[PDB]
RNA sequence: UAUAAUGGGUCAGCGACUUAUAUUCAGUAGCGAGGUUAACCGUAUAGGGGAGCCGUAGAGAAAUCGAGUCUUAAUAGGGCG
RNA sequence: GAACCCACUGUCGUUGAAAAGCCAGGGGAUGACUUGUGGAUAGGGGUGAAAGGCUAAUCAAGCCUGGUGAUAGCUGGUUCUCCCCGAAAGCUAUUUAGGUAGCGCCUCGGACGAAUACCAUAGGGGGUAGAGCACUGUUUCGGCACCGAUGCAAACUCCGAAUACCUAUGAGUACUAUCCGGGAGACAGACUGCGGGUGCUAACGUCCGUAGUCAAGAG
RNA sequence: AUAGCACUCUGCAAACACGAAAGUGGACGUAUAGGGUGUGAUGCCUGCCCGGUGCUGGAAGGUUAAUUGAUGGGGUUAGCGUAAGCGAAGCUCUUGAUCGAAGCCCCAGUAAACGGCGCCUAAGGUAGCGAAAUUCCUUGUCGGG
RNA sequence: GAUGCAGUGUACCCGCGGCUAGACGGAAAGACCCCGUGAACCUUUACUGCAGCUUGACACUGAACUUUGAUUGAGGUUCUAACUCUGUCCCGUGAUCCGGGACGAGGACCGUGUCUGGUGGGUAGUUUGACUGGGGCGGUCUCCUCCUAAAGAGUAACGGAGGAGUACGAAGGUGCGCUCAGCGUGGUCGGAAAUCACGCGUAGAGUAUAAAGGCAAAAGCGCGCUUAACUGCGAGACCCACAAGUCGAGCAGGUACGAAAGUAGGUCUUAGUGAUCCGGUGGUUCUGUAUGGAAGGGCCAUCGCUCAACGGAUAAAAG
């Protein structure tokens, strides 16, 4: 595969470009409506990786707005977007 | 035969061009106004070496 | 022996692509041309390769005029 | 055994949410004579032709 | 190719697209914004085992931000969503 | 010149008496001679008065076992039945030319449906067939580089079709056209008619465009 | 292949050969001997060229490998500065001063070393032979049979 | 190149002895020829590596006395204790091995280990292109213009003809201004053809370069001022298997020339070219393997190939 007959091949005509990070490989994305599956009012980084929606290695996480959420929650700890932080405060939760 | 060069920013902001010169017809040095992107102004470019 | 001949070069594919009567978008090339065998008239831009493109919204026109006689192609909105 | 990635071309392409990603040729060394225009059209990244995801697909199976 | 192109003297028996792993598409069944265990324990096809994996968000080389993001002096224009 | 050692000519034999011989002739035969027994030299090595000769009927690198089921773009072969559809031998690239890859041509599923095709009408560019000498070149005959007459041209044009091609509208008849995805095969073509190059206006010759048949189709 | 001839190497723990070493043959020999190479009884003999390659001898003039490590530049480290920022020891990264043999370049000898024997070269064939184991035209020409 | 097809001629059924004209008779997957990015062996001033030989530095490696050069570094002359003896004698011993003891001749040499330059078909692994009216020899391999090309595009031959691998800080931009070349008449050493006046006909002049398509708002010619031979982009379209290639209205910023409307993102256009990997240079609000730095990496600009067998097997290859 990826032989064309002699001609040079496609990924070997087109150049090289960029380079990888290592923080982030332990970066964690968290959408919003994941913290339903945690149990408790404290959500942290402790908390996600009990309840299994961040691997145990990562060693930070963020919380974006994808879903809904119907619960009232403590955030710790955790990168939050704008539209997630005005989605917990209209649920009735905190920051920090 | 032509030899490249490069015209270097007065102003230090390290903004070149990059063009030819005939060497038997023009021995000295260039002098030309261009427009400089960092500093968005029209200043003196100096010939410089290709190197 | 042998022979000295046996070169060409690539084809260029010039030639008319939008006919009288058709209708034209702003920036539609309507004549690929080596020299200006068609001529601009209203709504019509010339290119640095002597290309005819059209400036506006309408409807490609081919006409003779002038003294010279020399055809122009023109677009109507 | 497990499938094993070509790595020249993993270093080449990146993938999209509807595709892949790569960059543009003929802007490495040669760039005097070349035109203003052309220097500044052939920056950036441009999408894989459809005629040869399928090549990029069997050479990049994880990605 | 009747070919004066190749193979077969005849009969009986044997004789060539498989197996393991990974991946992709289709059909079918379970569950469903969730789905699923691996090694292992287990008088063992049961039961337990949630480490891990796929999906649920992209943009950017990256920092970073995030339903937006990259480019740029620019809320302009444009690319990917 | 016998024994013994050789192998110059001819006949026979060539599934032989014989995987190298017989018969009739031929050479050396006290020597660098012939021969028994037992030893030494081992494979990129040995030995060779030298032919790449010999090294167990095997030698431009012995034999046996193992790597091993080596690799082979090459040649051959590939086993029961029925129904539906159905190609190509082209373009581009290649240490490429009898291989391979993308596109073109085949098939199945999904999505989507007349946005498609034939014909009629309407609009549009041309520089070919023919023709001509107004440019370029060339040809003959006359009267003063010119003038009158006359002829020619793939790389000449003052001219110029039929067809072909593009766009819009419309009747009728045809589940057409386009998109996404799974699976291919194929990239050695042949003859004939028409417009041509090459050849001798030769070739069941060769190279293009275009239509039909064979390929894969019997009567 | 041979008897004969000639060139060259070898002073003995010889040269040369086999072997990984130990060691063995050469040889229980000693330049009238041993190894390599070419020609090939005998008779008459064996011309010219040292430009090229090789070998032998000399030269010490140009080039430098390891090695050695002058100088320079950089990172970090102390203390000072309202602020611009200024900025050392030590450690560390990097540079290549000088020293440095052969070999190569250079000069001379060598053809019974390889090789060459048409204005130019280094010089363009002495003796002897000749349509020949060498001649294309060729069944060259003349005489014998 | 037919016992088996078509049309015709001849021919009752079956042996034995002989013969070799045919059954493209039997025999051995043609050795001749070509191909495969097959094999082997041989050659060399093909590529590359090693044995062998050889140069120097460090170690084995010590003492004393002297000479001469640019503190060091090159010699010379003696000595004996490391070290050599395939030299004599004594013992183990009954022995041309070996070991030890004494003597003698040499001796800091020779020789060996590590490193390093040179030589190296002795040996070893390899390479040595394709097209082609068979192959070889010759020619060609990339780009531009015309014809073949059948009035849209495209269209082959070892078909017919020519060019290219550049040039220009003005030969670019702008405002303004001007048209060529050819002939007929008079004039100086100047006439077929040198400068200059008028008049006639007419684009045959020119356009950096080959040809084609073009060129009066001249795209041809001159003068003054200038750097738009800019930066960030870019609606839309041509061409295309991909990689690529081409034209472009318009917006923001800073400019040049114009009183101004306005023009300018190199030159009348189509040839003047080279992907990827690796490395060099200027910037960089990116990254920095415990932390702060640095090294290294990434991003923007740019430099190094006749990789011409010009989609470019390896960095390096003949018979």
């Amino acid at each position: 595969p990826g032989f064309e007959g002699g001609q040079t091949a496609i990924y070997r005509r087109l150049p090289k470009f960029g380079f990888t990070s290592q923080i982030a490989l332990k970066t964690a994305e968290v959408r919003l409506s994941e913290l339903s599956k945690v149990e408790g009012d404290i959500v942290s980084l402790e908390t996600l990786k009990a309840a299994n929606v961040v691997r145990r290695d990562q060693i930070r996480a963020r919380i974006v707005l994808s879903g809904e959420i119907t619960r009232a929650f403590t955030v710790q700890g955790v990168a939050l977007t704008k539209g997630a932080k005005a989605a917990i405060e209209a649920a009735g939760g905190k920051v920090e | 035969m032509r030899d490249k060069i490069r015209l270097v920013s007065s102003a230090g902001t390290g903004y070149f061009y990059t063009t030819t010169k005939n060497k038997r017809t023009m021995p000295e040095k260039m002098e030309i106004k261009k427009f400089d992107p960092k500093i968005r102004q029209h200043v003196i470019f100096k010939e410089a070496k290709i190197k | 022996g042998s022979t000295k001949n046996g070169r060409d070069s690539n084809p260029k594919m010039l030639g008319v692509k939008v006919y009288g009567g058709q209708t034209v978008t702003a920036g539609n090339i309507i004549v690929r041309q080596r020299g200006t065998e068609f001529h601009a008239g209203a709504n019509v831009g010339m290119g640095r390769d002597h290309t005819l493109f059209a400036t506006a919204d309408g409807v490609v026109k081919f006409e003779v005029k002038g003294q010279f006689g020399r055809r122009y192609v023109k677009v109507e909105t | 055994a497990k499938l094993k990635t070509r790595r020249g071309a993993a270093k080449r392409f990146k993938a999209t949410a509807n595709g892949f990603k790569r960059k543009q040729a003929f802007k490495r060394h040669i760039l005097t004579k070349k035109s203003a225009k052309r220097i500044r059209q052939l920056r950036g990244c441009v999408m894989v032709h459809v005629s040869d995801v399928a090549s990029v697909r069997r050479m990049c199976p994880y990605i």
